[PDB]
This record gives C-alpha cells, structure tokens and sequence, in this order.
C-alpha cells in the first residue's frame, strides 16, 4: 500500500522492505506470541480443535 | 432494573489497515527523459564542399 501511494522504482522498494523488515523484526524479539482465553476452562472441543 | 441502567455490549472491527500520508516533493526533473531523447538525435547534415566543384 505504501509503494503504492507513493512512486517507488523496484530499487526504491527493496530499501522499504528491508526497514520494515529489521523495525517488525525488532519488535518480535521481544513478544512471547501467546493466545488469548475466550471461553470455558471446562470444554474439551475447543482444546481439541 | 432497580436503579441500575444495562447498556449493549459493542461489536468491534476485527482488523484495521494503516496508509500514512505522504508529502509530495513534486520534482520535475524527473519525467523529462523525452528531452534527453531529443538531445540524442540531433542529428546536424554537412555536406562536402568541392566535390561537386
Ligand atoms: C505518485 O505519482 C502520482 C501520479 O503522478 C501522484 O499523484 C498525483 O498527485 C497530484 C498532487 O496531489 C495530483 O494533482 C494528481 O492528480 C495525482 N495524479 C494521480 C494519477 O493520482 C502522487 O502524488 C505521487 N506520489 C508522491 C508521494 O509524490
């Protein structure tokens, strides 16, 4: 979407994603990636699924 | 019901797309590749004095 709106020359690309890239990279590092509880302790069907 | 009010729970929009604004420099040299073509070809004709002579 942001090569998009703006004008970027498959050179000019390559310099963006490798920001967004090390920036979300960085972010990552330090996210421990869990689940949120949403219904019951007692249910065996969602734990199956 | 008695004095307290009940409200409605809210749906919630389940994703969200972010596109910033940009500034626009609006350079002009850009674009102009057609004069450079232009330059290219000009192309000056001379033709040989005293031959013909
Ligand atoms: C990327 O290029 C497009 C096309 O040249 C630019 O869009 C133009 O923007 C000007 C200024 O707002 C408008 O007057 C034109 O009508 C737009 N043209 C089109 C086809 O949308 C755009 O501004 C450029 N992006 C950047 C960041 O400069």
């Amino acid at each position: 979407n942001v090569a998009n709106s703006a004008n970027l020359s498959q050179e000019t690309k390559a310099l963006l994603t490798e920001m967004v890239n090390e920036e979300m990279q960085g972010l990552s590092d330090v996210m421990i990636d869990f689940e949120i509880p949403l219904g019951d302790p007692r249910d065996q069907e969602q734990y199956i699924h | 019901c008695f004095g307290v009010t009940f409200k409605k729970p809210l749906v919630a929009e389940e994703k969200t797309s972010l596109e910033p604004q940009l500034p626009h420099l609006q350079l002009r040299l850009p674009h102009l590749v057609g004069i450079i073509a232009k330059i290219k070809g000009i192309k000056i004709e001379v033709t040989s004095s005293g031959e013909s002579i």
